[PDB]
RNA sequence: GGUUAAGUGACUAAGCGUACACGGUGGAUGCCUUGGCAGUCAGAGGCGAUGAAGGACGUAUACUUGCGAUAAGCCCAGA
RNA sequence: GGGGAGUGAAAUAGAACCUGAAACCGUGUACGUACAAGCAGUAGGAGCAGGCUGUCCUGUGACUGCGUACCUUUUGUAU
RNA sequence: AACCGACUAAUGUUGAAAAAUUAGCGGAUGACUUGUGGCUAGGGGUGAAAGGCCAAUCAAACCUGGAGAUAGCUGGUUCU
RNA sequence: UAACGGGGCUAAGUAGUAAACCGAAGCUGCGGCAAUACUAGUAUUGGGUAGGGGAGCGUUCUGUAAGCGGUUGAAGGUGUGUGGUAACGCAUGCUGGACGUAUCAGAAGUGCGAAUGCUGACAUGAGUAACGAUAAAGGGGGUGAAAAACCUCCUCGCCGGAAGACCAAGGGUUCCUGUCCAACGUUAAUCGGGGCAGGGUAAGUCGACCCCUAAGGCGAGGCCGAAAGGCGUAGUCGAU
């Protein structure tokens, strides 16, 4: 039924969902900007974007928090430093997902999905 | 001397597709059910010349019936009546005077019940 | 489990009556000028007037 | 001014490609294009390539604009099929059909 | 699952092959009888 | 003329049918035949250790045909 | 893959190649068809559309009557 | 455990598979199991015996021939 | 409903009387055809399975025919018109591109809807099931006409007494490189065990060959057997 469930499954166990989630996301903090498809996207939203609150307050409980999700000290550092900093002052919406398209090989509906105030 | 049968063959089939044209589906297209349609389209064009002269003759019977009836007199009593008045006027032409010149009609009634 | 009697090319044309395709909505971009799927970017990176690719 | 171009022995079904035919049927050619542009069909892809060759015929081969122009004429006709054989469970073979299609526009100025 | 066809080439060659058609009277009958038929391929 | 009422009622075709036109597919038919079939009259009625039948592998600036390290040939005589 | 151009007597003789049937599949046009029950026709029959010029021809066929394929095998088959 | 096997169930039954998969199951230094090569051949072989097996076939293999066996049976039998 | 065919009926029921009418492919009328008798007309007759009898149509081939028709368009194909009781005939538009064939005879591989017929083609089911282990992907970049599937990078996951590495067998170029993407590849494919071309396999010591023999095979003479052969000595083969 799923009355008033959320999280999509995406076709996937639970442990691949986070797994991928977590690439995904630390995808998206190297590049602040990635192709998936539009499903993946508006479900990444839930995964990056909290991260990214976390950020704003630096700790070394926070990093350990950020690296338990991420496991990517790159990306951690990434967070912390920089994507923290310019998200300071904003509330919520760190991320903005574009529709574009479908993928030739499948036509699945793809977006592009970025961060926000990219200096680029 | 070997026959080939091809162009024979296909102008005995060719003739019954023919006769075909105009039914529904493989009836017009297909000759093992096109064949068995032109049949039963011979076997009823038989019946229904027979049947024609049937249902012609009930269509002036009852056209005579009606008209009779507006001139009060019954289409059975009308036919004894010019019988009896020696009136060899077929139904189908009754039928067409019912239609035509009711005042005719209306003569041949009034002929009718004075014979009566 | 199956047919006892071929269907006839009527009765098929029937069903695909549904079978029609439906087109996309498109827009065009104030900017570039360029056809694109509504609420889509543009393939030359346009979304409402502004360059987002 | 009429121009046609043909696909020959299109790899693609004719009721699949037809569908698409249907679509583009009747409609300007900077219409049908843009129809063909955004649909996620394959046959829409083949399709597309023949009108852009009509158009391009109809501009080369004889005089005319793009700008006036119609699908006049569209249609897809059954190409041949090449057979091959599928094995099936309990040593049983089945037939595939590689059905093919033979994709014709026409572009009329008119 | 094993499957009948179990190929080794020595069996195959004393078997079936030219040598040991050769060697009976009515071995030497098949080849002489594929020889007539036309066939390329003799013995195995 | 308008309003109302009553009666009546075309114009829809998602699709489908029939007919026609023009096509596709397909490869029938017709015409054709470098192949067969049945004979007649002749020939020759065997080939093989002087290594056959049939092959393998080669051979010219893949396969078929020919040939055999003298390898699509060498010699000789006629034509 | 095609369209021109060119070749050819012919290119719907273009190598998927003489002719090019049927099944089967399309596009176009006319007519019918969304209150109507069954071997799908038949006898009748309005309307519409083309011709020809309306006691004509062609196509379609609202509506009405009648009407349970064929073969075989059987005492007997819509079966 | 390997390996050999095949007791139960479920799936599968136009299979992934013309006998399997999954979970369990038996034997597991022996009358064990396995490779290579040998031998036995059709009223014949071989069988710790099920008419089992002898190339996905077996109360008499397969191939070719007799051979167009025979068929008081069934089907079918073509223009007016 | 469902024991009038229905509606419905108190007569539209039952019995009767009178005079009507409807009603069949019966009878009659009108037109036509045929069989058989008779003398072209009469008269009778013309439902039909098994089956008997009679008369024909058309096909291929031979003569007729070195004739006749044909590129000024044959056969075949496809329309149309027309004729006959029918099989069918005739004419003709278009297509087609070289044969056809009167008449009268002659001879048959002479006529197909069926045989769970045979061969090919093409339907229906249906754009349906399924796309072959539920070990799993995500992203950036590249190349390309095009990238979910190829290359590359970073992550993730899976096997690890194997899903790794070797060898024998078996196969036979599948190996490597370049190129191509039609078909093949259950999708696409730039990729491939696919196509195409070129290249690549180096031994005193590995293996074979070789020496040796096992089971067993063959077997000079031999023994035995209608023939074919069987068995077997000396031998000679035969690896595992």
């Amino acid at each position: 039924m799923r009355h008033r469930k959320s999280g999509r499954q995406l076709n996937r166990n639970s442990s691949h969902r986070k797994a991928m989630f977590s690439n995904m996301a630390s995808s998206l903090v190297r590049h602040e900007v990635i192709k998936t498809t539009l499903p993946k996207a508006k479900e990444l939203r839930r995964v990056v974007e909290p991260l990214i609150t976390l950020a704003k307050t630096d700790s070394v409980a926070n990093r350990r928090l950020a690296f338990a999700r991420t496991r990517d000290n790159e990306v951690v550092a990434k967070l912390f430093n920089e994507l923290g900093p310019r998200f300071a002052a904003r509330q919520g919406g760190y991320t903005r997902i574009l529709k574009a398209g479908f993928r030739a090989g499948d036509k699945a509906p793809m977006a592009y999905i970025e961060l926000v105030d990219r200096p680029a | 001397p070997r026959v080939k049968r091809g162009v024979q063959a296909r102008a005995r089939h060719k003739k019954v597709l023919k006769q075909a044209k105009g039914y529904y589906g493989a009836r017009s297209r297909v000759y093992r059910v096109a064949f068995q349609a032109v049949t039963k389209a011979g076997q009823y064009a038989y019946r229904d010349r027979r049947a024609k002269k049937r249902q012609f003759r009930q269509l002036w019977i009852a056209r005579i019936n009606a008209a009779s009836r507006q001139n009060g007199l019954s289409y059975s009593r009308f036919i004894n009546g010019l019988k009896k008045a020696s009136i060899e006027i077929d139904r189908k032409i009754l039928a067409d005077i019912a239609v035509f010149d009711k005042a005719a009609f209306a003569v041949l009634v009034e002929k009718a019940k004075a014979a009566l | 489990a199956v047919q006892k009697n071929r269907k006839t090319r009527s009765k098929r044309g029937m069903r695909r009556s549904h079978d029609a395709l439906t087109t996309a909505a498109l827009s065009v971009d104030a900017t570039s000028g360029e056809t694109h799927l509504r609420h889509n970017v543009t393939a030359e990176g346009y979304y409402r007037g502004k360059k987002v690719i | 001014m009429e121009a046609i171009a043909k696909h020959n022995f299109a790899r693609i079904s004719p009721q699949k490609a037809r569908l698409v035919a249907d679509q583009i049927r009747g409609k300007s050619v900077d219409q049908a294009l843009e129809i063909l542009t955004f649909s996620n069909k394959k046959a829409a892809e083949l399709v597309k390539k023949v009108l852009e060759s009509a158009i391009a015929n109809a501009e080369h081969n004889e005089g005319a604009d793009i700008d006036d122009l119609n699908v006049a004429k569209i249609f897809v006709d059954e190409g041949p099929t090449m057979k091959r054989i599928m094995p099936r469970a309990k040593g049983r073979a089945d037939r595939i059909l590689k059905r093919s299609s033979h994709i014709t526009v026409v572009v009329a100025d008119r | 699952m094993k499957r009948t066809f179990q190929p080794t080439v020595l069996k195959r060659k004393r078997t079936h092959g030219f040598r040991a058609r050769m060697a009976t009277k009515n071995g030497r009958k098949v080849i002489n009888a594929r020889r007539a038929k036309g066939r390329a391929r003799l013995s195995k």
